[PDB]
């Protein structure tokens, strides 16, 4: 949808396309001397939107020129007799899928395979987790087949949807009329939540005791005013106000911060370390008796529901011919 | 050239060689006069005598079988620091039709023979390369260590059916390579380790080292006596034609043939050897050992310009191949040569 | 090299040479030529501007082609004398810590031998080594054109196989064989090699001397090292080669020999190292080639003394050195 | 085209390469491959480009000079007196082409009242089966699998067509693999040399346009011409490939490729052309390590993609004895071949007889019998049927394509035995024959069965109650109880105790498959 | 592609050096170090010859390691715009041939033609290498050659060639662990060899260290930055005095005690000061040898902490050259012994660290 | 084979879908023999728009 929604969109996945590379390269014509560069999928683009599937599976030598291509928007090809600088102005969505296959809440990091390199030049980072909810899956249902019927005789889901033209033509249009920036008294509120929200990250890796794989850099407080100022244009305005910094925060707070805090999880973490200890190997014990045990330590049932859940997608706990009594396995 | 005429005018040297042939130690008197200006190892200089003389080229077309090797090919194993290298350039000055190639110089496609065009005329399809320009001759292969598994595979079908085959486009031919092979081979660190075994130490395919028929493996004693005497020899530094003529006369006019003495003392040997060389750690044995010992046979059958091959000489070989392993001293069940 | 501007490649000039001007030049030599400048008029392929065009080319009338080693680095006298004795002649190997001048010794004995070649690496990597056929002539590579002179070779161990084999075959064998598409030959490079390098069995098996090179960092040692350097940065001299090539020359020309009672001190000597050989078990390598690097350093000694016959002093010279070699 | 033989070169020398032309009638004859004497003429042609220096020339006899504006000088000069270049090259006419050596009934009436007597008398003999063995290998000793199996390959089987526009293949392929010095190269060499259209290349010698085809242009018209490549000049015959390991992967492909569709696609230099490669394929193997592993399948023994080892018919397998009296029986005869040249043989049939009598067995293309389809049917069951678990683990895992196989290997039998249609001897023999090439792993049974047998039980007991279960003990005094009625005496029954109580324990902890818990 | 410059020069002297490290980039924050070995880059050393053709380098190499987000990349792109001859080459960018140079037979003629890389194109310029970890191990030695001597050696049958390639190097890797471990010692975290390292003649650690108070100011930079529009363009639109005049937002109101050098006045002057050619005084030389013997003794004496680089012979080297670099930076005719102390702290900073 | 002149040059892009209105010609350059070693057309004269 956002290859199709911006004015320019390129959508690739990893290690480029069909037959088009991710990155520009550079030959030299034999018979007729001629310097000829082929056009990459990040050169082919200038102001548009880059939508990049499968980030993991990305080869060495566009690893390596992406880091430039994110950071200074430019190329850098040197050959013989040769030395040139591309520019590429894109700007990068990339969706990944998780190094187990699935999401482990308990695990928390790990869970990511990107070196904190790659992962400083984002902007916002998103989690999304297939989450149990008995009576939402029917909403969903219910919505899909809904979808299903009404595509076939009306366009008209919602009353005041914009129209795809008209919505690209106001986005080209915003995009090249004004350009906002920012105000002192919503600079200063800003600079006082960064320093903040550094000092709880440091607190929180001191304590943890281990380093973050999400850090919290001056690219990130870059990226919170470059949010800003976006909300700030989609106006019209020439200068953002306190609710601009104010929904830019919320939104960084909720994407970055959820992100890298992955009280929850960490009573979860407690009950795995209870239940290690518990847990005899080659014993058995009753569901009833653990839940006994730890309600009266009053910790909720879910956390311990998921808890083996989880354990049973490892395969350290197995049912018995009767699921009220659970063994341990390794 | 010569060899296949009647040239041997001079009747003087015919009776002279001929009364040198039954004198005993004629043998030796000629692993003496193969070279003056090296050292005591006489049983080297020995088998490069035999391969000179080289085996009986018999005819087996009749018998659906194929060519048979004829010619001797014998391996060298040491450390640098030894006259390996001398033997292989006296080869190489002393033989007519004689090649010499040297590790990675050279590559698959440099033997056998390459597609060409003339740079004067139209086309020139194919062009020999070193190995059939050895025909009927000597190719001495240094550093054979460093060779790939390329140029090797090319060695292989050689080294046996004496015939290369090549198919390119529009080039498919058999060109005929009947040569005798000298290789030289250094430890894999450069040093005859004792804790390690032999097979270890030298670490090639036994395909390749089975079709050699002897191997030497250059080991240094460190005795006075051997310090004493190439000391002096060394500082000391500071008829041909007669040989010539007896190997001309020999290598083309005489056909060796055997009994069945010989061939009983053959078979013993054969099941000795297999018996010997079953124990891990050292070189197994193969039926080719068997003909290589019928090969030094009948060359030694031909030093003592003789048509028919005693005992003698099957003793000799089998003392020959005893003592170019080394397998007397070496240890039976753990691999490992001892003084 | 000197002459090109900044950011250049040196350009190329053609000679015509005449009846008694033949024969007088090689490749890789420095030459000077007095000529005439003349074109040649050119018919051929039409080109974009009309006119009278030519080629031009040059015709030639004439062409034209113990001491102290490297004065500029400290230390190192021994070395210096094992250097003096394989220039006079009769393959050195240096191993040493980065940060000492092993490339600058090298660069030295370049400048001085008359027929000379140095390489730094994989730049002279394959081709540039051995020879290859061009528009059909043979051309050479660096080991052809040092025939009969001194090749130095700079970071040795960074060599891929290849070259160290064709190395090995030069030192030992003397001749190169090249059996490829296209060529069969046998190149003679009758010239001893100087290598250096970076800290094996081959170096100690193969080559004649090597010389190991610790940084051991001594205190007053370091001080006058720095003090030497600050004097050659500061006068541009260091503290208080026509010559040097002709004394070479001159020596070059003589040929001691070996009397016979002296081969048996020489053998006593030999047997001896050895048994104190046999009798460290940590010792290495011990073999005739020992004896017969002692036998050639001590007729290169006779050489420089012009004696007709060798003599007690040369012997205990080349004892010494390769004692210093091997310690 | 032609080219020198073998036999004629002298020392060190690329064979020469002549052309002969044909005119009229004797234009059809001479096809590419053979191997032919010619007789005719031998003829000066000019030729063009041989001259880059100047050499002997013509002119005219006429004293004739030039005149003021009209000066014979280079070109003028040259073309006023006629100058032609002598220049010539050698060419042979061929009026006369006959082989070297010399539609079934064809084949019957162009032989002799003598020959078609032989023929017959080699018809009606059993020992034809035998004989034939020997015949080709007289030297070789022992492996008459290989030569049976050789010899099945030779006579081959008949190729048919079905209705959707499929075709089925009617070759069969053999592959040896085996230790060193085991005469693998030997067969090899002996179907060459008997072989009159064959082709044996090693792995890396030959390189994809070796085999296959080229395209070249005509030297006179604008039509193009085929270089046939070695499964070319090897159609309908036995392409015979040493070091098979040794080939490049590509190479492999291409090889499988006409395997498979056993045609070869050719689009290069504006042609696009199909030609036919009905080849059989003799290859030789090595095992990876030098030596064959007898603990392993034969997939984890060699290097070779699964497709084109799934295609070949037959693998054989040879393995060297150590000391075995076989070592005095091998030594007796190849002292018998260097002590007697040409002596020491004793082959029934001459190479020509056994070439005529293939010639005509190829021809005949048996049915299949009706009793025969029930028997293959039966006989691929028991087959399948040893793949069971009660046996150990084989080399080979059995699938459609064997039952494919053994139906070539009858038809061959057949083609061999000049039957009119495939019997149960023919079925036995191929059943016999694909059996003994299957070898059977050596590493454990009775520990494997005991297991299983225990695996069993308690799967029952847990799959048929939602109750409780028993424990170790229970299970030993089960075990102990079905075994009763197997034990006479105390001693082996309390042995047979401590043995599988060592077992379980070993299952328990050491292989883990079964699981304890405590009380 | 002269009143003002001796004034300023002769009146300064030191604050010639003490401005132009500090006025070198207001885009970037602090890193006094790093600004002054980038300046002594732009001001060299001085190359020397001698009788018997030896040839002493003159160029200086310096190598940055640090965490992410320090603007190591900035740096590099901004020696690059003021450089004259700047070439940046990346880690993958160009391989070993693209760098040096290459050897092509010309079809039209037959003959063999010679085609230089990156470093012989940069002859007496500036060379930057982004990501230089990520660099094979055959281009670093292809590198020691350029890095040694200057020079580079070409050879195939038919032709040879010594072409010149004198030139300087920036570099910058990332940790072999991501982010700096600080409790491990430097050479786990470098990761390449001594002799590598010996090439270089500076090495430089970077780290982010998460202080409340300089949290704070780099934020009030970056905002001020920010918020920063260029004079003459109405808001909202899309898109020669020695001193530059003083802003309020790119100085502040504090800094107007203080004025930063103009960009063009400060090319010239490194222009002019790269032409001047000063002289090694008997005063420093005496000085600069007792403290590298000091140094190859302190190795035994430092126990607290440890070493980043090797000490070797091109150390001392290293510091004839900074001290030369520094009396570049300062309009005169001899070297003095203050620019031998600016060199001999800028070593102990950079060899050494907690 | 297409022909364009004039203002026409430089509209179209490889890679581009078009739609193309014009005349269906042959190339005039004479009474030429034919050449290569193909000699089989009579005739035939190269088709353009
Ligand atoms: N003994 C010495 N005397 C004078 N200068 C030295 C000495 N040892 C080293 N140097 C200096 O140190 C540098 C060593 O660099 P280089 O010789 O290239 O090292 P390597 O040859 O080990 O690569 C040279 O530039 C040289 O000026
Ligand atoms: N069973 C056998 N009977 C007769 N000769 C044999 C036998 N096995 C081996 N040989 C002899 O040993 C040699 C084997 O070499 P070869 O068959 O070329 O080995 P491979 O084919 O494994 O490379 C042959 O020359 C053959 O004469
Ligand atoms: N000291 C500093 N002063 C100003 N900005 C900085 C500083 N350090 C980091 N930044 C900001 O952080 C970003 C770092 O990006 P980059 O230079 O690519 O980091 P790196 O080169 O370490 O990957 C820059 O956009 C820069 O604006
Ligand atoms: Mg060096
Ligand atoms: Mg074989
Ligand atoms: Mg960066």
């Amino acid at each position: 949808f956002v290859e199709k929604c911006s004015p320019i969109g390129v959508y690739t996945s990893g290690k480029g396309s069909s037959a088009a590379g991710l990155t520009a390269s550079v030959m030299r014509d034999p018979s007729s001397r001629n310097f000829i560069m082929e056009g990459g999928a990040m050169v082919l683009a200038d102001g548009g939107v880059v939508c990049i599937d499968e980030f993991d599976k990305m080869r060495e030598d566009d690893r390596v020129a992406i880091h430039e291509a994110m950071e200074q928007q430019t190329i850098s090809i040197a050959k013989a007799g040769i030395t040139t600088t591309l520019n590429s102005r894109c700007s990068v969505l990339a969706a990944a899928n998780s190094v187990f296959g699935r999401w482990d809440e308990t695990k928390g990091e790990d869970n990511i395979d990107f070196m904190p390199t790659i992962l400083s030049r984002f902007d916002m980072i998103f989690i999304v987790k297939d989450e149990h909810n008995e009576e939402r899956d029917v909403m969903l249902a219910k919505h899909v087949i809904t979808l299903h019927v009404s595509a076939l005789t009306q366009t008209q889901a919602v009353e005041g949807e914009i129209d795809l033209a008209k919505l690209k033509k106001f986005i080209a249009y915003c995009r090249v009329k004004c350009g906002p920036r920012l105000s002192a008294e919503a600079a200063e509120k800003l600079k006082n939540r960064y320093i903040i929200m550094r000092s709880g990250a440091r607190q929180h890796e001191r304590d943890s005791d281990r380093r973050s794989s999400i850090p919290i850099t001056v690219r990130q407080l870059e990226a919170i005013v470059r949010i800003a100022e976006a909300l700030s244009k989609m106006k019209l305005q020439p200068f953002a106000t306190e609710a601009d910094v104010e929904e830019a925060l919320r939104l960084f707070q909720v994407s970055t911060l959820d992100a890298a805090l992955s009280e929850d999880q960490e009573m979860l973490s407690r009950i795995e370390k209870q239940l290690k200890r518990r847990f005899a190997i080659g014993s058995q014990v009753s569901e009833h008796s653990i839940i006994k045990d730890f309600t009266k330590q009053k910790y909720p049932e879910h956390a311990i529901h998921k808890v083996l859940q989880l354990m049973l997608r490892r395969g350290e706990i197995q049912h018995r011919m009767q699921r009220k009594v659970l063994y341990r396995l390794k | 050239d010569e060899e296949a005429e009647q040239k041997l005018f001079s009747e003087k040297r015919v009776e002279l060689l001929k009364e040198l042939s039954r004198k005993p130690d004629i043998y030796e008197r000629l692993a003496s006069a193969l070279a003056p200006s090296i050292y005591e190892h006489e049983d080297i200089k020995k088998g490069i005598l035999l391969q000179l003389f080289g085996g009986t080229r018999k005819d087996f077309s009749h018998t659906g079988r194929g060519k048979f090797r004829a010619e001797i090919n014998i391996l060298l194993c040491g450390d640098p620091g030894t006259s390996k290298s001398q033997l292989l350039q006296y080869v190489y000055n002393l033989v007519p039709r004689g090649q010499y190639t040297s590790g990675k110089g050279s590559s698959a496609v440099g033997l056998t023979a390459y597609v060409m065009k003339d740079p004067e005329t139209r086309q020139l399809v194919l062009q020999t390369g070193a190995l059939v320009l050895s025909d009927n001759g000597i190719c001495c292969i240094d550093e054979f260590d460093k060779m790939n598994e390329s140029t090797r595979s090319v060695l292989h079908e050689v080294m046996e059916q004496q015939t290369l085959s090549i198919a390119k486009a529009g080039i498919i031919c058999q060109l005929n390579a009947r040569t005798s092979v000298l290789a030289a081979a250094n430890p894999i660190e450069s040093q005859w380790n004792p804790k390690k075994t032999t097979i270890e130490n030298i670490q090639l395919p036994h395909t390749l080292l089975s079709r050699f028929d002897l191997i030497f493996l250059m080991l240094d004693p460190q005795d006075e006596a051997y310090d004493r005497r190439l000391a002096h020899h060394l500082v000391a530094l500071y008829d041909m034609a007669v040989l010539k003529d007896y190997i001309a006369y020999a290598h083309s006019t005489i056909m060796p043939r055997l009994s069945e003495e010989a061939s009983q003392a053959l078979i013993e040997a054969y099941v000795d050897m297999r018996k010997i060389g079953s124990s891990r750690g050292m070189v197994s044995a193969y039926p080719r050992q068997l003909e290589s010992l019928i090969r030094l046979a009948e060359a030694h059958a031909k030093v003592r310009l003789s048509n028919k091959v005693e005992a003698i000489d099957v003793e000799e070989a089998k003392r020959l191949h005893r003592e170019a392993l080394k397998q007397s001293a070496t240890d039976p069940r753990t691999g490992i040569v001892d003084i | 090299s000197d002459q090109v501007p900044v950011g250049n490649i040196p350009r190329s000039i053609t000679v015509l040479v005449e009846g008694e001007n033949t024969r007088i030049a090689q490749p890789g030599d420095h030459v000077s030529v007095t000529g005439i400048f003349l074109p040649i008029l050119r018919t051929g392929f039409r080109q974009v501007v009309q006119g009278l065009l030519s080629e031009t080319y040059l015709e030639a009338h004439r062409i034209v082609k113990a001491a102290s080693i490297a004065p500029e680095i400290y230390g190192h006298e021994d070395v210096k004398k094992a250097l003096l004795l394989l220039l006079v002649g009769g393959n050195i190997c240096l191993m040493g810590d980065p940060g000492v001048a092993k490339s600058q010794l090298l660069s030295y004995i370049d400048r001085l031998a008359p027929r000379s070649q140095y390489t730094t690496g994989r730049g002279s990597s394959g081709v540039g080594l051995t020879a290859a056929v061009l528009r059909l002539t043979l051309e050479g590579g660096a080991l052809v054109l040092a025939d009969q002179g001194v090749c130095c070779i700079d970071e040795f161990d960074k060599m891929a196989e290849a070259d160290r084999t064709a190395i090995h075959e030069v030192m030992e064998q003397q001749t190169i064989s090249i059996a490829k598409a296209g060529i069969l030959t046998t190149l003679n490079a009758r010239c001893s090699i100087l290598a250096a390098a970076n800290p094996p069995a081959a170096l100690l098996s193969r080559f004649d001397l090597l010389w190991l090179i610790q940084d051991r960092p001594d205190r007053d040692n370091d001080l006058r090292l720095a003090q030497h350097i600050t004097y050659v940065h500061q006068h541009s001299r260091q503290p208080p080669m026509k010559l040097m090539r002709r004394y070479i020359a001159m020596c070059r020309e003589k040929q001691p020999m070996v009397p016979e009672s002296l081969a048996d001190y020489i053998t006593a000597a030999y047997v001896e190292m050895r048994r104190e050989a046999w009798a460290s078990k940590d010792a290495t390598y011990t073999s005739a080639r020992t004896l017969l690097a002692i036998l050639r350093l001590s007729t290169a000694l006779a050489r420089l003394r012009m004696v007709d016959v060798v003599e007690k002093e040369d012997v205990n010279e080349a004892i010494r050195l390769m004692e210093m070699s091997k310690d | 085209r032609i080219q020198e033989t073998q036999a004629e070169l002298p020392r060190g020398s690329i064979p020469r390469s002549l052309e002969v032309i044909l005119r009229a009638e004797a234009v059809e004859s001479a096809q590419a491959g053979d191997k032919c004497d010619f007789t005719g003429t031998l003829i000066v042609v000019p030729d063009v480009s041989k001259l880059s220096t100047p050499g002997a020339r013509a002119e005219t006899n006429s004293r004739v000079s030039g005149v003021d504006g009209y000066e014979t000088e280079g070109i003028r000069g040259l073309r006023a007196l006629g100058v032609r270049d002598l220049s010539y090259r050698l060419v042979f006419l061929a009026c006369c082409v006959a082989p070297t050596n010399p539609t079934a009934e064809s084949i019957k009436n162009q032989m002799t009242v003598k020959e078609w007597e032989k023929v017959f008398e080699m018809s009606q003999d059993k020992n034809l089966y035998h004989n034939l063995c020997t015949s080709l290998f007289p030297t070789i000793h022992g492996n008459d699998e290989v030569k049976r199996g050789v010899l099945l390959m030779l006579f081959g089987g008949v190729p048919k067509t079905t209705g959707e526009g499929t075709s089925l293949r009617g070759d069969i392929n053999v592959c040896i693999v085996g230790d060193p010095s085991t005469a693998k190269s030997q067969f090899l060499k002996h179907v060459e040399e008997f072989s009159p259209r064959a082709v044996y290349t090693s792995g890396k010698a030959s390189s994809a346009a070796g085999l296959t085809a080229a395209v070249v242009r005509d030297e006179e018209s604008h039509e193009f011409v085929i270089e046939a490549g070695a499964l070319m000049l090897a159609d309908n015959g036995v392409c015979c490939i040493d070091e098979f390991d040794k080939m490049d992967v590509r190479d492999q492909v291409a090889i499988h490729e006409a395997m498979e569709q056993q045609t070869i696609s050719i689009t290069k230099a504006g042609v696009k052309a199909t030609l036919n490669a009905r080849t059989s394929i003799l290859a030789a193997a090595n095992p990876i390590s030098g030596h064959y592993d007898r603990s392993k399948s034969l997939k984890q023994n060699i290097n070779l993609s699964a497709p084109i080892m799934s295609r070949f018919d037959l693998f054989f397998i040879l393995v060297d004895e150590c000391n075995e009296v076989t070592d005095y029986a091998i030594a007796r005869r190849i002292v018998d071949l260097h002590s007697r040249i040409e002596e020491s043989i004793d082959r029934v049939y001459s190479l020509d007889d056994i070439r005529r009598y293939l010639l005509f067995a190829r021809q005949f293309k048996p049915k299949i019998s009706k009793e025969s389809e029930d028997f293959i049917v039966e006989q691929y069951k028991h087959l399948r049927q040893r793949d069971g678990s009660g046996v150990t683990k084989s080399s080979w895992r059995i699938t459609v394509r064997q039952l494919e196989s053994m139906i070539r290997l009858s038809e061959a039998m057949a083609r061999m035995h000049c039957c009119d249609e495939v019997q149960p001897k023919h079925v036995k023999e191929a059943f016999r024959l694909l059996n003994k090439s299957i070898i059977r792993v050596e590493t454990f049974s009775e520990y494997c069965r005991i297991s299983n047998l225990i695996v069993l039980h308690l799967r029952k007991v847990e799959e048929e109650e939602d109750e409780s279960a028993l424990k170790r003990s229970e299970l030993v005094n089960w075990y102990l109880k079905e075994i009763e009625s197997e034990i006479d005496s105390e001693e082996e029954l309390i042995n047979k105790k401590r043995i599988i109580e060592k077992v379980i324990h070993r299952l328990t902890h050491y292989d883990h498959v079964l699981i304890e818990l405590t009380q | 592609s002269i009143a003002k410059i001796k004034k300023f020069s002769k009146t300064r002297s030191k604050d010639i050096f003490d401005q132009l490290a500090k006025s070198l980039a207001p885009s970037i924050h602090g890193h006094d170090y790093v600004k002054k070995a980038i300046l002594c880059l732009l001001l060299g050393g001085v190359e020397r010859d001698l009788e018997n053709g030896s040839h002493i380098r003159g160029d200086i190499n310096i190598l940055l390691i640090g965490d992410p987000s320090v603007a190591k990349s900035q740096l590099l792109r901004y020696v690059l715009c003021t450089a004259p001859r700047a070439i940046p080459t990346t880690g993958r960018g160009s391989s070993g041939v693209g760098l040096t140079a290459a050897v092509t037979t010309d079809q039209e003629t037959g003959e063999r033609r010679l085609e230089a890389g990156a470093m012989v194109l940069a002859d007496r310029g500036v060379v930057c290498i982004d990501e230089f970890d990520k660099m094979s191990d055959m281009d670093r030695t292809a590198i020691h050659e350029v890095m040694e001597q200057g020079r580079v050696t070409i050879a195939k049958a038919g032709i040879h060639a010594r072409l010149n390639a004198r030139c300087s190097v920036l570099a910058a890797a990332n940790p072999v662990y991501g982010r700096y471990d600080q409790y491990k010692t430097p050479m786990e975290n470098i990761g390449l060899q001594d002799s590598l390292l010996s090439r270089f003649d500076l090495l430089f650690i970077m780290l982010d260290q998460m202080d409340p108070e300089q949290d704070r100011e780099i934020s009030d930079h970056v905002l001020r930055m920010h918020r920063y529009r260029a004079p003459g363009e109405q808001d909202g639109d899309a898109m020669t005095q020695i001193y530059e005049k003083h802003d309020n937002l790119l100085h502040g109101t504090k800094k107007k005690k203080e004025k930063m050098v103009s960009a063009a006045f400060m090319k010239k002057y490194i222009h002019v000061a790269k032409i001047i050619k000063p002289v090694l005084t008997q005063e420093s030389a005496t000085y600069i040898a007792e403290e590298y013997s000091r140094l190859r003794s302190q190795d035994s004496m430092s126990s607290d902490t440890a070493r980043t680089s090797p000490v070797t012979a091109r150390t001392l080297e290293t510091l004839i050259r900074l001290a030369t670099a520094h009396a570049k930076a300062r309009m005169s005719k001899t070297v003095d012994l203050q620019d031998a102390e600016e060199a001999v702290e800028l070593v102990q900073y950079a060899y050494f660290k907690k | 084979q297409l022909y364009c002149d004039r203002y026409l040059c430089d509209k179209v892009v490889p890679g581009n879908r078009v739609t193309i209105m014009g005349i269906y010609s042959i190339k005039k350059f004479g009474l030429t023999t034919s050449r290569g070693r193909d000699r089989v057309g009579v005739g035939i004269r190269s088709s353009y728009i």
